[PDB]
């Protein structure tokens, strides 16, 4: 049926499963798989999801909060939520010739180094899904910041929390 | 159509937030601290060359440990099939090691308990000998 | 009514002390692991000192008189001698004592003095949490100052500012009488106090890149 | 009242920026501690920018601030 | 007061200590309702009443 | 509470997300991120073509926007005008300065509870599509906002 | 089908933020530690090596405190060696108290010259089955 | 509230191990004296880390610890 | 005394011993002998075919038994690791090393109060039956777990 460890890197094949177990009518379950589908509803899904996507005239951006959609301090990640990066999976395959940009952000407090190290690890791991996922590999950039230049204050409390994060960027041609 | 920033984690704690706001501030000042006295003084030698690795110092360990000394080495040589020797007398005052890691190897941990440790004690290694040899330093 | 301010003032200083007490012991490993002090004690098992520094200064004494200082320092605590590295529970830890004193004989009459009754608990529940807050900010702050002044010791005297203290020990073989015997005599007394050099040659300077 | 309103309401209030968080990521307008920045610019209270009131008791209605100052405006008439 | 015991006391601060041929730890300090050891690298609290 | 305020004079969240909703049903772009709030005016809604004139029914959203930011407290806010290529560089360097000085004039009449007002104009040099048929019709011109909610 | 977070994992802003400066101040710490430790080379730690004797494998235990003439010279008559002096004894004698269950005469006497440091040293001759102590001059 | 419950049953308290014995040859969970190993965290009174509570009262209600510093959390206040 | 703890938190002698039964009419064995306590798993019923990737299903075994495990007061645990021989030595050596470092990272993550953990593979050098026809399904090839109960 599937596999919450991302389907071992195979096409999702939920339309055919909704069809079977509707018509178990064919008819609500193509509309229902179709309304699914649809790119309206996966922005729904993904603002119901802790992700946050931006859309400015052609150039789109996706900004990803590191504490829930990774591993503390480390550059592994969660295994909870995966529908998320199997909703982000799903979204990029509409795009699939624009090149991409990725990029890591943390907060203020540590060594320069440290957290310039950080950045550039948790990046690079996030393109290295990325690619794995089936994504061509010469349409990637991957890069890791640290506190160069943040969205918000590091001075206070949850700022600081809004601080770090994943920022995705692609054009269109 | 709401909107909504990504963070939102678990409510939090006006005690904790001031912790933390202490605890950046006191790491920071230490920490330049620590890069002055490094850029003044020059370092010169690494453990690893008093106390090299070997083979089957590979099993991995994972450690919590926030009491004397001699308990944890114990421990070690026994888990590593090595000969425990002591050499010198502990003092009246225990010398006390708290260590907070995870998943790392034999050698690397027996250097940084070195390195906590500092001017009181030395480890050893002697892998031909399959002994570790553990130092007091003779003061006062 | 006071009465009832005056024990609801006790309720609430003591929910929110047991609660803070309890955050405490759950987040433990990582105070410790910060405040360290046994990385910090001297060779001798002699805690190093406190120092305070102060920076640009200015007091006008009276029309026609002003002093401005640049930098000034001052040895807040004289180092001594210590045992055991201190922690964080006597400079953190909280008392806790549940009152379970049924002191209370002004029992309501009517919904009037319940509903009076009920603000001021409410307002003590309240004064209890800001007062416990307070303690806690007086601690922490204790706590920093403490710490602070220790690693600005170590700074100093890494830059070579202060004078490094100094102990002497002298060793006398088997002693004591007939009845009584001890074996090596080894007696260690701190000669030379630590304390800053007003001299300027002696300063070296640091600059990293 | 909630000012945390058309959103999910009071998360936690943030003491260092003094401040309600609401359910929704965003800083609500009000406010939890009384260290925080109101542009607070009239208030009450005689005496004022000088020793103020002084905690002598005296007999006569007039009322004479620490600085040695009196306001006989915040004092009685006659 | 004195106390007899084979752990490693910690928070008080005693002012002597001596040890036996065994091991055991005897230690004099000053009063004090509640001591703190750390007994096989785990801390722990004693409790003291009566003081 | 009859002394302390316990809320900022004017504030409402509910209002807040209903202008917020109403301009972007309206179609001029507002968004935020994490301290940061930037919106964007189409040139053709606001300005006349190719001129820096103000028509009359423009000041009701004027004073929309207005309110708006009136609810917030800032120290700096930038405004950036842009728009198309149309004879030179300096024609539309000039323009944009112009546009960006009216538009930034009436706010300040206007009460807005700011500290610095900054304002500057680009033209036709940075624009966000490739596509460039339209003129100032086309979606690149542009009056732009960008601050910063502060504590 | 379930794999259950960390428990006590961070999942607070504050708590995130005081793990991450423990791991700042614990890296601080060490590289302290590193710059300030002192050590000598494997090749230069004047030390008494073992001397792989046959006749010093045997097994004991021991606890003294005083003198070392004494307890050397019953070491070497146990182990069936001759034993001399170099130097002089001075006023105050070297004390040494070592104390074992089971231990072997090679690392006993390793542990007797590391005792005596400086002061006094024990060079052992197997060709000719001697041990001689030697006194600082 | 059966120590040995779904065991042997119990058989006697061991005080040297401070704990129960089931008669199954297996250790019990329950304990039998003070002198055994419990995770001692929190604890009441006050003036804990001090001289403890300084047995001589005053006419004011507060409380001094007998190192001399005085706890305004255990004193009652006005 | 009346405040303080009647048994250790967390413990309780029926539940241990219903659980140990679960377990072992599961299969997994589990031995006993004075206080030292040794489990052994199949590996066939955690990893895949000769991979160092844990099957997703295992979880719920892997949470029953840290949810056996802690209820003893511990020290030190040793975890090791055994195989077959497929292709070399070193092969097989670093697929139990590195299974050993998974189930120890999973096993400290949970809460599983100690203060020792060592962990190590060693492939096929421990046989404990003649039979080895089988590859990741043979008896020999598998994980244990050794300790011993404090106090």
């Amino acid at each position: 049926c599937f596999h919450p460890p991302y389907n071992n890197f195979q096409p999702d094949r939920r339309a055919v499963k909704r069809v079977g177990v509707d018509t178990g009518g064919g008819t609500v379950g193509l509309v229902a798989s179709i309304y699914r589908d649809s790119k309206r509803k996966i922005i729904r899904d993904l603002q119901k999801q802790d992700i946050q996507y931006v859309e400015y005239g052609d150039t789109r951006t996706l900004i990803i909060p590191t504490d829930k959609y990774f591993m503390f301090s480390s550059p592994r990640l969660n295994e909870i939520c995966y529908p998320g990066l199997n909703n982000v999976i799903r979204l990029l395959n509409f795009y699939p010739q624009s090149t991409i940009y990725v990029a890591g952000f943390t907060d203020n407090v540590g060594s320069r180094s440290h957290k310039r190290k950080l950045s550039q690890a948790q990046a690079e791991t996030m393109m290295t899904f990325l690619w794995a996922n089936g994504i061509a590999a010469k349409r990637l950039k991957a890069e890791g910041y640290g506190d160069k230049n943040a969205i918000s204050d590091n001075a206070i409390i949850h700022g600081s929390a809004q601080n770090r994060r994943i920022e995705i960027q692609w054009f269109t041609s | 159509m709401k909107f909504k920033k990504p963070p939102i984690n678990n409510p939090s704690d006006d005690a904790t937030i001031k912790l933390a706001e202490a605890a950046v501030s006191v790491s920071d000042s230490m920490l330049e601290m620590a890069k002055v006295e490094k850029v003044i003084t020059p370092p010169s030698k690494d453990n690893t060359l008093t106390i090299p690795n070997a083979y089957n110092l590979q099993a991995r360990a994972s450690v919590d440990w926030s009491g004397p000394i001699e308990e944890l080495t114990a421990r070690i040589a026994k888990a590593a099939h090595f000969r425990f020797r002591v050499l010198g007398k502990s003092p009246s005052v225990p010398v006390l090691i708290s260590i907070s890691t995870k998943d790392e190897s034999l050698a690397e941990i027996l250097r940084d308990i070195d390195y906590q440790a500092g001017k009181k004690a030395s480890i050893h290694v002697y892998p031909n000998s399959q002994v570790v040899e553990l130092r007091y330093a003779k003061i006062y | 009514k006071e009465t009832a301010l005056s024990v609801g003032a006790q309720a609430g200083l003591a929910w929110r002390a047991k609660i803070i007490d309890e955050q405490l012991n759950k987040q433990a490993r990582n105070l410790d692991a910060i405040y360290d002090f046994n990385s910090l004690v001297l060779e001798h098992n002699i805690l190093p000192p406190v120092l305070l520094e102060g920076r640009n200064t200015l007091n006008l004494a009276d029309a026609q008189s002003i002093r401005i200082s640049d930098r000034t320092y001052k040895v807040a605590k004289q180092a001594h001698f210590i045992t055991t590295p201190p922690t964080w529970r006597q400079y953190l830890w909280m008392d806790y004592v549940k009152p379970e004193a049924p002191n209370v004989t002004l029992l309501p009459k009517t919904k009037a003095e319940k509903e009076i009754w009920c603000i001021y608990t409410e307002r003590g529940w309240k004064n209890g949490i800001d007062q416990a807050n307070t303690i806690l900010e007086e601690n922490i702050a204790r706590i920093k100052e403490d710490f602070g002044g220790m690693i600005l010791y170590r700074k100093l005297l890494a830059m070579n500012m202060v004078s490094p203290p100094y102990v002497s020990h002298t060793d006398l073989g088997v002693t004591g009488d007939g009845s009584e015997i001890h074996i090596d005599d080894r007696v260690l007394r701190i000669t030379a106090l630590p304390e800053l050099n007003v001299n300027s040659a002696e300063w070296r300077a640091a600059v990293a890149k | 009242d909630g000012c945390c309103s058309k959103m999910g309401g009071i998360n936690y209030c943030d003491s260092s920026a003094g401040r309600l968080v609401c359910n929704n990521g965003f800083y609500s307008t009000c406010y939890c501690t009384r260290h925080a920045v109101m542009d607070l610019q009239f208030l009450m209270g005689c005496c004022l920018w000088h020793g103020g009131v002084y905690p002598q008791l005296n007999s006569s209605g007039l009322v004479v601030c620490n600085d040695g100052y009196v306001s006989e405006e915040c004092s009685l008439q006659k | 007061m004195y106390v007899r015991t084979n752990l490693t006391i910690l928070s008080p601060g005693w002012l002597a200590s001596m040890t036996s041929a065994d091991g055991t730890h005897a230690y004099e300090m000053q009063k004090s309702p509640v001591l703190l050891v750390s007994w096989h690298g785990k801390v722990m609290q004693l409790k003291v009443e009566g003081l | 509470v009859p002394k302390l305020p316990c809320r900022v004079d004017g504030a409402c969240d509910a209002t807040i997300i209903k202008m917020m909703t109403d301009l972007n049903k309206k179609g001029i772009k507002v968004a935020s991120v994490g301290q940061n709030y930037l919106i964007s005016i189409p040139a053709s809604a606001l300005f006349a073509d190719q001129s820096p004139r103000l028509n009359w029914a423009s000041y009701s959203l004027l004073n929309e926007i207005a309110a708006f930011l009136k609810q917030f407290r800032k120290i700096a806010i930038t405004v950036t005008s842009y728009s198309s290529k149309y004879v030179s560089v300096k024609r539309e360097r000039a323009l944009t300065l112009a546009r960006s000085r009216v538009v930034s004039e009436y706010l300040w009449s206007q009460g807005v509870d700011s500290r610095i007002i900054f304002t500057q104009g680009l033209g036709s040099d940075k624009p966000i599509t490739s596509y460039t048929l339209g003129g100032d019709r086309s979606p690149n011109a542009r009056v732009e906002i960008t601050f910063r909610r502060a504590v």
